[PDB]
């Protein structure tokens, strides 16, 4: 315990920042899908944003959250100030890779080490 | 104002998750109709468009029922 | 056999050594893609100069793709290609009867010799591809001839899977690009003003994935699957929709086919790959058959992908700078016809 | 080389320098190949006597850093003597 | 501001550079150079490689000054082992170090001109550069990427004809500098393109960590070769070519002078190279001679262990800086007692210089930026590492 | 006609090339400086015009007036240039 | 000789000679192999003699020489420049860094070969592949371009 | 010792003669003409290029070039699979697995140098005790396909047999140095 | 055996004491290596203060920042060991000030003290993940635009988790989990025998 605060004194204040970033991404998804001529649906993309913002829903510690948005903000900057081209963005969608089943029987049938 | 309220209701009706039936000016989706925190933020965003008015998070967080939205939109 | 080891991506092994004679094709390109992604051993018989098959090299890994010189008239070339393959996939097809190859050859004659040898070799399974709705009596010589083949090959190779795809939707496809390219033509002829020839497109990948899944599944033997699609369409919406995404005017004007078969004959005379074919024309206005058959997609494991979803990518090259940024959402969808 | 005198004279003039004296192309001035076999010298430590390694192994006679001011009147001292000003060259001070 | 990126394929971008330029009209108001296009992981790979098998990596960080780069690792590892190279080896490293600064400067001056538009200076000097590589190849076997300068001493003795051939090259090389000297030093067109462009003030240069010809060009007098004499730079006499004002011309003129001063140092090295051994005689640090390992057991054991396992340098950490042609090249090698390093931070004269591009290229045209990168002599191998 | 004959061959030769070339194979960049130059250019281009008849005007019987006129034109435009220099114009 | 086959063999021989004699290469300029070619462009081993252009923009380039490591940040670009080159186009992979990952194979930031990104025609080996060695590789591309028989294949197709 | 480049020692006050000389330098582009003279001069110099196929740029004995595995004059391959050539390879290029041959001798069942992985350092040449793996002179081994560049024992042994005569001469010239 | 002059080990040692005395609130340890190099060690809070004193003190002018790096000792609670190497062109001496930073306990930025650090601090964030407060523009410099993970951390796999290839189906470069065709052979090299007391 006894940790020093990075930018947010408590999960509460930190959550404020997450809200802002969500908004940012939400407002940006449409633009990217147009400035990058990505073949995705704005709605679809906006769900992806939600996915990511929740993939890390479990974090309880304020410090971890604060870094997470710093990093998140940095990603947005790379996508609104466009330095990240389609190949970079579409990677988020994991479009080419073949999905792996998580069913035990499925894995048994395919991989030595699951 | 009633029309404004209609606009508010209109937006909600549009949002997918919100259920038209449960929807009522007194419904608090955050606690009632089951909208997630993030969803509430998204709703406010749609309102910001329909009403062309920006809402600070501080206040937006305070707005969790459509009536409350109407009230803020009012002022 | 080859025990399948690995995590599933390139540089891994799946144990499918497969001759694929017509890989250079639009469908082919995709077939080699998945086979290579999975890690299968792919032998690609080719006749066109090496320059044209370079696009296939990066697909697949080192020592996973082997290219062999092969001539259809020369039986020996087919013989050595299948020497060490255990799966043979036949995608040999064309739309324009070429001077030295007739629809029979490209569809029935050659695809027979091939499977014939494959058996002599002892290949476990042969997949033969023939166009959808292919009656031995269908109007287009092409479709009928293809039908003739699916029969024969069964006698040369029993229990040989016969996937029968509809016209395919994909980048570099004809079905979608052809119509979109009618732009050059000021008017876009459409027999019966593009009506009563409901058509069900199928994404190329879906077809490819399906085909690949066949190679690695015991359920398919003697099966005549039909990869069809996720939605049917009267040719009218399709044509306009295309023009819609291309953002180019749509001027549907009906043209009596009897005269139009003649237009196909005209371009057909072209020495360099006639753009339209008498046999094409008929095919285009040949109504898509109904879906009562060994199911293909989904049945073989891939859920079809709606046309509108990826249409944007196929038709983008045809737009103008003005519309390049435009997106699918801005445009409208076409309407299906369960009929 | 192998240039008619006139071309050389034009060359030297147009360039403004006796380029012939210092040609870039190499001709029979470069060290011949197959120079004689080399018997290289063996250095120190090859003595067969009084050559104990313990007396010639700086590798690990090195010790852990010396520590000052560990946490666990007086004149001011600089990192080192103030540097000495460099002096202008004498062959070619300027240019 | 019409954002435009100086994309990698463009020749002026050194192959990998994505300068996001904001063009306020043709005048460029901001640059945000996006390096990283050649980051190879050079310093995470070294942690997994023994000290000798990581030497090669140092020849590929700045790829135009190979041996001077591998003289910084060699000095570092040598410090951490409290071993010193034999006298002949130190002269050979100074001989090869100045051949590399002539080689880097011919690279920097001629390619800068290629960018500005002068094409002939590159061809005349590049023929003089293959003459020089030959010296690398004749001493190591590789035209570039030699691996000759080893962590202790150098690898093999100079072939018996090299010093005569280095004299013949050095004897006639100065006319070759004189010739581009006439063709690109007074041309009003060069001066106009180079003079008063990218002026950097003295204190700003120290603050931005420029540390190189960029430091010396604005008049600060700092050469790690005279201030902190590494190897034998205490027994050779040379004049640091300090420039006065800082424009890209004064920096060019300084680079042309250092080529001339290096010929003065190369002369001294050929005139005074000592008879002796080229690698320290401790079999523990430098591998045993081919005949010895094939006739004496102590030598085979020492050859087997050194090649298979390593020197096992004593635990410690050092930052050793040498004056690489670009500027101060330093290796912060942290070492556990293990034969393979723990960290190797390559300070690249170039990471600091490219940072200065935004400040230096201020109130300047699209064309000036091409000169600004050219006068930093930036090779992206060192910056990207 | 003789010119017409030559010119159409000239276009034909070029159209032939491009045709074979295509057949054998088988947003806000603005700086007033740029606009300003174009303008100056015409002010100078117009003057070139008022100066072009000078070869015929040399033979004019007056002569004195010719030169008096021509010298005034060149001088007044050059002063225009002078003020262009003095002002930020021509200083890009 | 008289045969539609002979006329179609001789005319590609003509088309192949033109592409072979004038290959305008486009060097990305990654890492150091670009230097070992700047030496090929230089006077000891002129490339122009052979009909090679020292500097050619992508749209006017017949050959792309990938010299140097193709990091995972330059890959997305190489493909773009390869994709934007005119159709008749060929790739020469120079350096063990490009044809295969070379030193830096196991790095997390280096693509293990440009063959993964762009189809490669001739692979020139060597850490700094010597400049003659590149010149041999370019000459090997010319031998590959002579053998191609595009017109013959169209005639018997 | 330092040296000022581009530092004007003093302010030479303009003298008409000086001014004229200068003005002439700007007006009649005198220095520009000086530059043209230099290039005209070389136009007359002999070009340094070599006919590449017919003539070859000189490489001395230590040139590393292409890997080869040598054999004893008797015909027994030199390698005895000590596998330290694998240990010191910086790039992880050489892969060696061995087993006692029927004769009972030690030999490598598989020796694979991945040349695309190899960075031609020449340490393997250095490390081998029997000096079985050597850096051969040939540099021209460019290959159409990536697989050809990967080399197994048979290609290297064959490479060794083809270039053994020159490899022996090269090692003969440089062994005293090593 | 290298020649060592104790003049320096004495000069530098004294300076160390001088710095320590002047900045006792932050200096924890000040040592001189056997290689005559000083290495004041400061509490992370003393980043701004200790540097500034060295950049602007008449008796210790340390004008240029040679390098900013972060070794990562995973065992150490504070994982990173930010090391700043400085040079004094006036006194021809270098010093190193090294602090400790854990993954989520950021260090102050010295871009104010030396603008050289603007880039190196971005380099330390990209590779190791330490964060620098008050940095003008902290953003990945060396890694790819979409890279996930900090690479030079000792806990990051060399080959990494993603590699790129061109896929025809999608006609675009596409990441895939890394699949290597010859894994990095991990030779164990440490010998079971020590060398000296050290
Ligand atoms: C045109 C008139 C002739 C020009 C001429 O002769 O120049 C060379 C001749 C000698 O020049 P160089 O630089 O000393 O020649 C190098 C060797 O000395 C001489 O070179 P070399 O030692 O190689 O001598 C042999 C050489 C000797 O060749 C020649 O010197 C005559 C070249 C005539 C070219 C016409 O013959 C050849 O090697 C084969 C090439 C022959 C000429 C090829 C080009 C012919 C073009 C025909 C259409 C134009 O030029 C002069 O005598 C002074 C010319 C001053 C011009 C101002
Ligand atoms: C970057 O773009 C490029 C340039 O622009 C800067 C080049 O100049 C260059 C350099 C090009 C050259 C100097 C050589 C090109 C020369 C030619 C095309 C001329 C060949 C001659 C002809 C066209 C034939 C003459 C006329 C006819 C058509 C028939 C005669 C009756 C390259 C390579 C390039 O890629
Ligand atoms: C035979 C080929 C002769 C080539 C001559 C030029 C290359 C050799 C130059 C050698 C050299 O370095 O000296 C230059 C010399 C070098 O001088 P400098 O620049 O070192 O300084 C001397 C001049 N002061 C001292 C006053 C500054 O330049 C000159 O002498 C002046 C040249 C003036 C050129 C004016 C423009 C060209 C002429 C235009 C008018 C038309 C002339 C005829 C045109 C053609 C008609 C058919
Ligand atoms: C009564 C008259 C008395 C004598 C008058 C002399 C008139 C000279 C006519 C030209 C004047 C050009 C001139 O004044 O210089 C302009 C420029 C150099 O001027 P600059 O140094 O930029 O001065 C800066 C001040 N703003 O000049 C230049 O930039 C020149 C750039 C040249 C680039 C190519 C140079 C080629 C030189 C060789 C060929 C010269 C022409 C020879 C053939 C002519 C036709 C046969
Ligand atoms: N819309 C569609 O694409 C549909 C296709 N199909 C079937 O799927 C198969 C693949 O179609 P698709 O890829 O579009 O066809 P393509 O026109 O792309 O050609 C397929 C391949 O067949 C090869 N080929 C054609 N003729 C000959 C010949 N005489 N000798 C040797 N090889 C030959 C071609 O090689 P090369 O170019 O080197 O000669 C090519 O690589 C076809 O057989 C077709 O019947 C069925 C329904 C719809
Ligand atoms: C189309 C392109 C896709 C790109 C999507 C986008 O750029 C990537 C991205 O989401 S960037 C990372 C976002 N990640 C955070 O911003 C941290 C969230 N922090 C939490 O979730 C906490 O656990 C919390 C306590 C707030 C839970 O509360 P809650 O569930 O959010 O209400
Ligand atoms: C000397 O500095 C550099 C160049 O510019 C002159 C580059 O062109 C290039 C790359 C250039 C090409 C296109 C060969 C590199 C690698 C370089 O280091
Ligand atoms: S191959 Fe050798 S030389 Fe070419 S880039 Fe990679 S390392 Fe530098
Ligand atoms: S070192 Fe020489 S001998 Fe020992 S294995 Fe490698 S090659 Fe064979």
């Amino acid at each position: 315990t006894s940790v020093k605060p990075i930018f947010s004194r408590d999960l509460n204040e930190a959550k404020r920042r997450v809200r802002e970033l969500y908004r940012a991404w939400y407002r940006e998804v449409p633009n990217t899908v147009h400035l990058m001529q990505l073949d995705i649906t704005v709605k679809q993309g906006r769900d992806k944003v939600r996915e990511m913002f929740m993939k890390n829903a479990h974090v309880t510690d304020p410090r971890v959250v604060d870094l997470l948005v710093i990093k998140g903000k940095m990603e947005l900057q790379e996508t609104i100030k466009v330095w990240k081209q389609r190949t970079h963005v579409m990677r988020f969608f994991h479009e080419t890779e073949t999905p792996r089943p998580k069913d035990f029987l499925s894995k048994f049938y395919m991989g030595h080490d699951p | 104002l009633d029309g404004i309220k209609d606009r508010v209701l209109y937006v909600l009706k549009l949002y997918d998750k919100i259920d038209p039936e449960k929807l009522s000016v007194n419904s608090h989706f955050m606690k009632d109709l089951g909208l997630d925190s993030l969803d509430q933020v998204e709703i406010i965003m749609a309102m910001e468009d329909e009403f062309g008015f920006e809402i600070p998070d501080i206040d937006a967080e305070k707005l969790m029922c459509p009536q409350e939205i109407v009230d803020y939109i009012a002022d | 056999a080859v025990i399948p080891h690995g995590k599933g991506g390139r540089s891994s092994v799946s144990g499918v050594v497969a001759t694929v004679f017509g890989a250079t094709g639009f469908l082919g390109r995709y077939v080699v893609n998945h086979l290579g992604r999975m890690g299968s051993q792919v032998i690609i018989p080719y006749r066109c100069d090496v320059y044209d098959i370079m696009h296939l090299r990066l697909m697949g890994d080192l020592g996973q793709l082997t290219f062999l010189e092969w001539d259809a008239r020369d039986k020996d070339s087919i013989r050595k290609a299948v020497q060490h393959s255990n799966v043979v996939i036949n995608l040999i097809g064309r739309e324009w009867e070429t001077r030295n190859f007739d629809f029979e050859d490209v569809f029935v004659n050659i695809p027979r010799a091939i499977a014939q040898a494959s058996k002599e070799a002892g290949v476990e399974r042969f997949i033969h591809v023939s166009h959808l709705n292919a009656s031995m009596k269908s109007s287009s010589k092409s479709l009928r001839s293809k039908a003739v083949g699916e029969k024969e090959v069964r006698s040369v190779f029993p229990e040989a899977i016969i996937i029968r795809p509809s016209d395919i939707f994909g980048r570099e496809d004809r079905f979608l690009n052809h119509f979109a390219n009618y732009r050059w033509f000021l008017a876009v002829p459409l027999v019966s003003l593009g009506f009563k020839t409901v058509k069900q497109p199928v994404y190329v990948a879906d077809v490819s994935k399906g085909i690949v899944n066949a190679t690695k599944d015991p359920d398919a033997v003697g099966k005549t699957f039909a990869f069809t699609g996720p939605n049917r369409y009267l040719l009218f919406h399709l044509v306009k929709y295309i023009f819609g995404m291309t953002h180019r005017t749509f001027i549907p004007y009906p043209l009596p086919l009897f005269v139009y078969s003649w237009i196909g004959k005209l371009f057909g005379l072209s020495p360099f790959e006639p753009w339209t074919t008498k046999d094409k024309v008929e095919r285009i206005h040949i109504s898509d058959v109904m879906p009562t058959d060994l199911p293909g997609l989904e049945d073989l494991g891939v859920q079809p992908t709606p046309l509108e979803l990826k249409s944007i990518e196929v038709l983008r090259r045809h737009r103008t700078y003005r519309w390049l940024s435009s997106e699918i959402e801005e445009t409208k969808p076409a309407k299906t016809v369960n009929y | 080389a192998s240039a008619t005198r006139v071309i050389q004279k034009l060359r030297n003039w147009a360039s403004g320098q006796d380029l012939q004296a210092k040609l870039q192309l190499r001709y029979q001035e470069i060290a011949k190949r197959t120079q004689p076999p080399p018997k290289l010298p063996v250095g120190p430590s090859h003595k067969l006597s009084n050559n104990y390694y313990c007396t010639r192994d700086g590798r690990r006679e090195v010790v852990p850093p010396s520590i000052i001011m560990s946490s666990q009147e007086k004149k001011a001292v600089t990192p080192a003597p103030p540097m000495k000003r460099w002096e202008l060259s004498k062959d070619q001070p300027y240019l | 501001n019409m954002t435009l990126n100086f994309g990698p394929q463009h020749p002026a971008a050194h192959g990998v550079l994505r300068l996001v330029l904001e063009l306020s009209g043709e005048m460029v108001r901001k640059c945000d150079p996006h390096i990283g296009l050649l980051h190879r992981g050079t310093e995470k790979l070294i942690e997994y490689k023994t000290y000798l098998q990581a030497l090669p990596y140092f020849d590929r960080l700045d790829y135009v000054s190979m041996m001077c780069n591998e003289q910084a690792y060699s000095i570092a590892v040598e410090k951490l082992l409290n071993i010193q190279p034999p006298p002949r080896a130190q002269w050979i490293r100074v001989l090869f170090g100045e051949i590399t600064r002539i080689l880097n400067h011919i690279m920097a001056v001629t390619t800068h001109a290629l960018d500005i538009g002068a094409m002939t200076p590159f061809f005349w000097m590049f023929e003089e550069r293959e003459k020089m590589f030959e010296f690398y190849e004749r001493v190591s076997g590789a035209r570039m990427h030699a691996a000759y300068i080893r962590p202790g001493g150098v690898h093999q003795d100079l072939p018996l004809g090299l010093l005569d051939d280095i004299y013949e090259f050095s004897k006639n090389f100065s006319l070759r500098i004189d010739e581009v000297e006439e063709m690109l030093t007074n041309n009003r067109i060069w001066r106009n393109r180079t003079v008063d462009i990218g002026v950097v003030t003295a204190e700003d240069a120290l603050n931005y960590g420029f540390s190189g010809v960029m430091l010396r060009g604005s008049g600060i007098q700092w050469d790690l070769r005279k201030t902190q004499p590494y190897d034998v730079y205490d027994q050779v006499e040379f004049d640091v070519p300090i420039g006065s004002r800082g424009d890209c011309y004064d920096r060019y003129l300084c680079r042309v002078e250092e080529m001339r001063q290096s010929l003065r140092i190369i002369e001294q090295c050929l005139n005074k190279m000592p008879p002796g051994e080229i690698k320290v005689d401790d079999a523990k640090v430098s591998p045993p001679k081919r005949a010895e390992m094939k006739t004496s057991m102590e030598s085979l054991i020492h050859h087997f262990k050194l090649y298979t396992e390593g020197y096992q340098v004593p635990p410690g950490a050092t930052y050793t800086a040498i004056e690489a042609p670009k500027g101060e090249f330093g290796v912060y090698l942290v070492s556990d007692g293990s034969s393979r390093p723990y960290r190797c931070k390559i300070k690249a004269p170039g990471f600091a210089h490219l940072a200065g591009l935004d400040k230096m290229s201020k109130g300047h045209m699209l064309a000036d930026v091409v000169a600004i990168i050219g006068t930093q002599d930036i090779v992206f191998g060192e910056i990207d590492r | 006609m003789n010119l017409y004959t030559v010119i159409f061959i000239n276009i034909l030769l070029s159209l032939t090339l491009i045709l074979v070339a295509f057949w054998l194979p088988q947003r806000l960049p603005f700086s007033m400086k740029f606009f300003l130059v174009a303008i100056t250019f015409l002010l100078f281009d117009l003057e070139i015009a008022l100066l072009l008849p000078l070869p015929w005007a040399i033979q004019t019987i007056k002569t004195s007036t010719m030169m008096i006129m021509a010298f005034i034109l060149v001088t007044i435009l050059s002063l225009g240039l002078a003020y262009e220099w003095t002002q930020k114009g021509l200083e890009w | 000789r008289s045969r539609a086959e002979y006329v179609v063999t001789k005319l590609d021989d003509l088309i192949n000679w033109a592409r072979r004699s004038s290959l305008w290469p486009m060097t990305f300029g990654l890492a150091c192999c670009a230097v070992e070619m700047m030496h090929m462009a230089a006077p000891r081993y002129d490339m122009d003699r052979f009909g090679v252009v020292f500097r050619a923009s992508p749209r006017q380039a017949d050959v792309m020489i990938v010299a140097g490591t193709l990091t995972n940040k330059m890959a997305p670009a190489l493909r773009k420049v390869y994709d934007q080159m005119p159709e008749p186009r060929y790739v020469v992979s120079m350096g063990s860094c490009a044809n295969g990952g070379g030193y830096y194979h196991y790095s997390y930031s280096v693509v293990r070969g440009c063959d993964r990104i762009v189809p490669v025609d001739i692979y020139v080996p060597g850490c700094p592949p010597t400049a003659e060695a590149l010149l041999y590789g370019i000459l090997q591309l010319q031998r590959k371009i002579k053998r191609e028989q595009k017109l013959k294949i169209w005639y018997r197709r | 010792t330092y040296k000022y480049v581009n530092k004007k020692e003093q302010e030479s006050e303009v003298d008409m003669k000086s001014a004229t000389d200068n003005a002439a330098r700007i007006l009649m582009w005198t220095e520009l003409i000086r530059g043209l003279g230099m290039t005209l001069s070389y136009l007359f110099r002999e070009p340094a290029t070599i006919n590449y196929p017919f003539e070859k740029g000189p490489l001395s004995p230590r040139f590393r070039g292409e890997h080869a595995l040598r054999r004893y004059p008797s015909g027994e391959e030199r390698c005895i699979a000590c596998k330290l050539c694998e240990a010191i390879c910086p790039a992880q290029a050489i892969t060696i697995e061995a087993e006692p041959r029927a004769d009972g001798s030690r030999r490598t069942t598989r020796y694979d140098i991945d040349m695309t992985k190899c960075i031609y350092c020449g340490f393997c040449q250095e490390a081998c005790p029997v000096d079985a793996i050597v850096e051969g002179p040939n540099f021209e081994f460019s290959t159409e396909t990536h697989e050809e560049l990967l080399y197994n024992k048979e290609k290297l042994l064959n490479n060794g047999d083809k270039w053994e005569a020159e490899i022996a001469a090269n090692i003969q010239a440089d062994y005293l140095y090593r | 055996v290298r020649p060592r002059s104790d003049v320096t080990h004495k000069q530098l040692s004294a300076f160390g004491e001088y710095v320590a005395e002047i900045l006792p609130k932050y200096v924890q340890q000040v040592q001189v290596s056997c290689l005559d190099e000083l290495e004041i060690c400061i509490h992370p809070d003393g980043v701004i203060p200790t540097l500034t004193f060295l950049r602007d003190h008449t008796n210790a002018q340390f004008k240029s920042l040679a390098d900013l790096t972060a070794v990562d000792v995973p065992t150490r609670q504070n994982r990173f060991e930010i090391v700043y190497n400085l040079l004094s062109l006036r006194f021809n001496s270098r010093i190193r000030v090294k602090t400790y930073a854990d993954e989520l306990t950021p260090i102050d930025s010295i871009v104010s003290v030396h603008i050289a650090a603007n880039w190196y601090e971005r380099e330390v964030w990209d590779m190791f993940g330490v964060f620098f407060f008050n940095h003008p523009d902290l953003r990945r410099i060396l890694t790819d635009y979409g890279f996930e993970g900090h690479p030079f951390r000792k806990d990051f796999p060399l080959t990494g988790y993603v590699e790129l290839r061109y896929d025809d189906e999608v006609k675009r470069v596409v990441a895939e989990p890394v699949e290597l065709a010859q894994e990095f052979r991990k030779f164990d090299l440490n010998s079971p025998w020590e060398a000296f007391p050290a």
